[PDB]
């Protein structure tokens, strides 16, 4: 059985 | 001061060489921008998280949940809503690897929660597909690959990915509709709805298709394999694993090679054709022998002596007998 990946957040970096 | 100028510049060499391939320098870009350190404090919980993802993806789910653990705090702290949320998010994914099963449900729930007050449906749904990962490694992680914890754990996966399947559905997000496909495709087959898993694994193998994704591709067919064997229907198995190892070999991945050479070895040993195991578990010898899985070779020399035993050359089965005999 092979998954899916795992899917983090994304905090981009802010100006 | 020059400083929260040179970290905001720092930081960004860390963010574009990790879209880059390259996190293992990002890193290093992400750690310098934190030793000289801006004053901005949302700027500086982004970095944490940045540090926290690339180390996510660089397996280091240690130092991983110490970022995320920074940067949710640092969002209680500034009060932001969002950054709280998606600080819980990878708390949660980090704890789901390190098997904090329960304390995973609890920040997966909390970015679920915010999402949803903050009628947020792309953190709404990508909130669902953790919390359902939680729950279908949850159940995964119990006994050999009884309790009804597992059982229950599963199906609630399955509710939470359908969940996640309809709202991406509404958002168009293809890439996002393949990953909750097989995800669900998986939780199904461990709960023994075969039937459901080859449906959830047709649609996963049409989204990578279309994408092009060529992994994803021989993941499916490999997965829809599995399904059929326990369907009963080997024939349809060989089909899907002969599939598998064909995008293999230009994958030039000589490790999926063998994991399906052994399987498609395996299912004819249910269909009587002791030769397309010999064949595959000899080119299963021979690359696990390239990457020291070479434990396999006596897996192989277990099953190939069996094969023998039902179908002559004994003393050829005693020496791979013999060699299994090694370890």
């Amino acid at each position: 059985p092979d998954s899916e990946p795992d899917v983090n957040e994304v905090r981009a970096l802010p100006q | 001061g020059p400083g929260s100028a040179s970290c905001l510049e720092l930081a960004l060499e860390g963010e574009r060489l990790c879209k880059s391939g390259d996190c293992r320098a990002g890193v290093s870009f992400f750690e310098a921008a934190v030793q000289v350190g801006t004053e901005d404090l949302k700027t500086l919980s982004a970095i944490y998280s940045q540090l926290g993802n690339a180390y996510f993806y660089l397996h280091d789910y240690a130092k991983a949940l110490e970022y995320h653990h920074h940067d949710l705090t640092l969002a209680r702290t500034i009060g932001d809503q969002l950054g709280e949320a998606k600080a819980s998010g990878n708390l949660g994914n980090t704890l789901k690897v390190l098997g904090n099963f329960d304390e995973a449900i609890v920040c997966c729930q909390r970015h679920l929660d915010i999402s949803r007050e903050l009628n947020d449906k792309v953190g709404e749904a990508r909130a669902l597909y953790n919390l359902g990962n939680v729950y279908h490694a949850k159940g995964k992680s119990f006994g050999c690959p009884f309790p009804e914890d597992v059982r229950n754990a599963l199906q609630a996966a399955v509710d939470l990915y359908e969940e996640n399947l309809s709202l991406v559905t509404a958002l168009g997000d293809r890439a996002a509709q393949g990953r909750a496909f097989g995800n669900l495709g998986n939780t199904h087959y461990l709960l023994g709805n075969f039937r459901d898993a080859v449906i959830a694994h047709e649609q996963r193998l049409l989204i990578a298709k279309e994408f092009g994704d060529k992994a994803a591709e021989r993941r499916a067919y490999s997965n829809l394999g599995n399904a059929y064997i326990f369907l009963g229907e080997f024939e349809t198995a060989s089909e899907y694993y002969k599939k598998t190892l064909l995008l293999a070999r230009q994958l030039k991945d000589r490790a999926v090679e063998a994991q399906s050479c052994y399987s498609l070895g395996n299912t004819y040993t249910l269909l009587q054709d002791y030769e397309k195991a010999i064949d595959y578990h000899l080119k299963h010898l021979a690359i696990a022998q390239e990457l020291k899985d070479r434990i396999g070779e006596g897996r192989a020399c277990w099953s190939l002596g069996n094969a023998y035993t039902a179908l002559g050359n004994h003393d050829q089965a005693m020496h791979f007998a013999e060699k299994h005999l090694e370890i």
